């Protein structure tokens, strides 16, 4: 009957960095997946002896994309290590440009990275721009006339009409495609949104150049708490505030809206690319020593059970390499970590990644928006609650439907939202906490000849941890276990599936030449190879 | 993917971060958009291309074999050790892949530190063998335009790809190939702070008075007198740039900055 045999994607185009996907489909339906990541560079070879100090210039280079996460993490980790308490307003200032980071990323993600799995933007020129105008209309409070959408046709339609596709060149809807759904009017909605999103990004990535000097990758962190005095005037706070209320304005008129109505066409993809596992950190402290501070909470939850969340263990944690291009077989626990590269090519002594696989208690866990949100959902965070249960009530779906590739897209739509006016209250905070006359913004420390210290970091994909052992006040370790390694590392020494792996069994496959189904899946969890690998 | 009226790009990605790409995306006045539907052809780009897998293999040679000619933006070091090995696209290491594609290119830029000079994967002990894109590709008289940063000024992307356009030849390059109109002064020599620098004004550390007054970063480790970059000019976002923001520059625009430029807080 339908396609049977190996399918590869490789370059895996819309994410961070290098990824080779494998898999092998049996009838038109993926029977085995492999996660291959084809990068290495390092960093924790390098780091080797340095000044713990300069780690998190080094680690923010990890990746550009959650860029300011890495030199979060790491200085968490060597804040941590220092034992020093940095200022309520270090805290504040350090949230904030997390909390923008986050809207930045995830409206990225949707238009720039998934969106092309799922809108054919050529069809967009056969729409009916009146018609579509309605149907915009209709989902968002923002009004969008006929003339608006017309204008983004006739630029589309200049641009195909040169013959020159560029970043739409051999789409996989270019002909049309069985598994794009859309008709002519969402296409063309989509598509102006994702042209309107690549100028709001500017604005939502400058929000965090407003306190961290540049974006990409920040430049206000110190061990103690953060540089900037400028941040503490009342002209870079409203400068910030503006920037956020758009940035937020865009989420929740621009972007949940057409999530939702994406979602809506796409409903079978509850169906699929879902998992077992989830793990995850929190986010947003008030108390930079306690988890259980953060505005989301860390927490464990095995075989979806919700009613049962666990605690989150930090000991708990191995990092395997059986089936990585590493030395050996041992899983080690960061604190003992070891990053001695050997490649072995592909498949070779059943090796394929030079992604380590993180297990926790020995299995794989997601982590990212889903783990994020289903996990405080179930703590009763009531600000997820309310939004996951109203797009829950939109969509027509139970909440079975979020363990899926669509539910983990909406997931991050989810967060976004609840992130976005998280933000407004962290930014209240601090303005009244300046105005108690709180202007400290970095506390003084030494640093001890010998020490471990670990940073945690809820990133836009997920748990984040950085992890340092100090010998004679320098790095003598420095392991960095970061959420893509958990998600897109392979298989482990007991041979379970990497959460992407397994979320691919079962994908159906229309057409083996243009496979946007394993696309989808693959995009949903957000890959960073650059990140997972380091 | 191309031919006609507007310039193709072909945007390749060996051993980075990401961060020069994002850095592109933040292009302001002309905006990203702009770029891409009226400015330039961008006709293969990892991060962003519809295609993927054996499509965006194909995307990719029809674009290099144009006879209408492309212009190659290389982000990211060429990882050389153990023959390349340690990157690969389509199972293709990225030194064979550069190897290949860079010297049919009518003009290589060179975006970012990583790819002008080897970058981060580079710092010692360059376990991959990472190289810059000149230092990689010599032998076969790959000559890249070098534009420094990690990640750059996307101000200096743009500047040089429409001097480039309407000049039909790179602008005034440095010795170290990186453009005088971006790269000619210190950072330093521009920087708000340098009164204090000449009156020995000095934070002794983040949390002094010294530092919430606007103090000059050198003894907190500013490598502002030893690197050439835009960045107080320009700045970043439209908005800042790290001393403003009260930390000093680390010298990211030049080679082996870290290496050359650590301990960060040490001068
Ligand atoms: S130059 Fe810097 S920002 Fe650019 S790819 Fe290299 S590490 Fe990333
Ligand atoms: S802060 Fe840095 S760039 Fe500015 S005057 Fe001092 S040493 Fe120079
Ligand atoms: S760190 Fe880099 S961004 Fe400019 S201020 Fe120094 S050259
Ligand atoms: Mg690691």
């Amino acid at each position: 009957s339908s396609y049977s045999g190996p399918i590869v994607v490789d370059p895996v185009t819309r994410i961070e960095g290098h990824l080779r996907i494998e898999v092998e489909v049996e009838n038109g339906k993926v029977k085995n997946a492999y996660s291959s990541s084809t990068l290495f560079r390092g960093l924790e070879i390098i780091l080797k002896g340095r000044d713990p100090r300069d780690a998190q210039h080094f680690t923010q280079r990890t990746c550009g994309v959650c860029t300011y996460t890495h030199a979060l993490a790491s200085t968490r980790c060597v804040d941590n290590a220092v034992g020093v308490h940095i200022p309520k307003n270090a805290t504040y200032i350090r949230n904030l440009v997390l909390g923008a980071q986050y809207l930045h990323d995830h409206i990225v993600h949707f238009y720039h990275l998934h969106a092309l799995d799922f809108v054919d933007v050529t069809a967009a020129l056969k729409a009916d721009p009146a018609k579509a105008a309605k149907v915009a209309s209709s989902i968002s409070p923002r009004k969008t006339t006929a003339a608006d959408l017309k204008a983004v046709q006739d630029k589309l339609k200049t641009f195909v009409e040169t013959g020159q596709l560029g970043p739409f060149t051999n789409a996989y809807f270019l002909g049309g495609h069985p598994a794009y759904y859309l008709d002519p009017e969402t296409n063309l909605i989509a598509t102006a949104h994702y042209l309107e999103a690549l100028r709001l990004q500017v604005k939502a990535a400058r929000a965090m150049a407003v306190f961290g000097a540049k974006n990409p990758h920040t430049q206000f962190t110190v061990v103690g708490g953060v540089t900037c005095y400028d941040a503490l005037t009342p002209q870079r706070i409203a400068e910030f505030e503006a920037l956020w209320k758009e940035t937020k304005a865009f989420v929740d008129e621009v972007y949940i809206p057409d999530l939702l109505v994406v979602a809506a066409a796409y409903k079978d993809w509850t169906q699929y690319g879902g998992t077992d596992n989830f793990i995850t950190f929190g986010e947003f402290p008030k108390d930079e020593y306690d988890l259980n501070s953060r505005f989301f909470k860390p927490g464990v939850v095995f075989k979806r059970d919700f009613k049962n969340i666990k605690p989150f263990d930090k000991m708990q944690i191995e990092e395997h390499v059986r089936h990585s291009w590493y030395e050996g077989a041992e899983a080690r626990h960061p604190w003992k970590g070891q990053t001695q590269p050997k490649y072995t090519d592909l498949h070779g002594d059943d090796r394929y990644s030079w992604m380590k696989a993180p297990r926790y208690m020995g299995e794989p866990m997601e982590t990212g928006p889903l783990a994020q949100v289903l996990i405080a959902y179930s703590q009763g965070h009531p600000k997820v609650k309310a939004v996951t249960d109203a797009v829950l009530a939109k969509l027509g779906v139970g909440p079975e439907a979020l363990f899926s590739t669509l539910g983990r897209t909406a997931a991050r739509g989810i967060e976004t939202a609840v992130i976005a006016e998280y933000v407004g209250v962290m930014l209240q905070e601090y303005k009244d906490n300046i105005a108690k006359g709180d202007n400290v913004i970095c506390a003084p420390w030494e640093m001890p000849k010998q020490a471990e210290g670990v940073g945690f970091v809820n990133a836009p994909r997920g748990g984040l941890s950085h992890w340092i052992r100090i010998e004679d006040g320098k790095i003598g370790n420095f392991q960095l276990v970061v959420p893509s390694t958990w998600t897109l590392g392979p298989r482990c020494d007991k041979n379970k599936l990497s959460p992407v792996e397994a979320s691919l069994i079962g994908t159906p496959v229309a057409d083996a030449k243009r496979p946007v189904e394993i696309l989808r899946t693959v995009h949903s969890f957000d890959p960073c190879i650059a990140c997972g690998v380091h | 993917l191309m031919g006609p009226r507007r310039p193709s790009v072909v945007y390749l990605h060996n051993a980075e971060c990401t961060g020069c790409s994002e850095s592109v995306l933040r292009a302001f006045e002309p905006y990203i958009d702009t770029l891409i539907l009226d400015t330039l052809s961008l006709d293969y780009h990892e991060t962003i291309m519809a295609a993927a897998g054996d499509a965006a293999e194909a995307a990719l040679e029809q674009a290099v074999n144009s006879p209408h000619g492309f212009i190659a933006v290389v982000e990211g070091g060429i990882p050389t050790a153990a023959n390349g090995i340690y990157g690969k696209v389509a199972n293709h290491t990225m030194l064979d892949i550069c190897s290949r594609i860079l010297p049919k290119a009518q003009a290589v830029i060179a975006y970012g530190t990583c790819a002008t000079f080897g970058g981060v994967q580079a710092a010692k002990p360059n376990p991959t063998g990472a190289k810059g894109v000149n230092d990689a590709l010599k032998h076969l008289g790959v000559k890249a335009i070098n534009i420094a940063g990690c990640p750059p000024n996307p101000y200096n992307l743009v500047g040089t790809i429409v001097y480039y356009l309407k000049n039909k030849a790179a602008p005034e390059l440095d010795s170290l190939n990186r453009p005088t109109m971006f790269f000619g002064q210190t950072v330093h020599e521009q920087c708000p702070r340098l009164p204090h620098f000449d009156a020995g004004e000095f934070a002794p550390s983040f949390e002094s008075e010294e530092a919430r007054k606007g103090w000059c970063l050198y003894e907190l480790g500013c490598k502002g007198p030893v690197t050439m970059n835009n960045c107080p000019k320009i700045k970043f976002n439209q908005t800042n740039w790290p001393v403003d923001a009260g930390h000093p520059c680390i010298g990211c625009s030049e080679p082996d900055f870290w290496d050359a430029m650590t301990p960060f807080y040490q001068n």
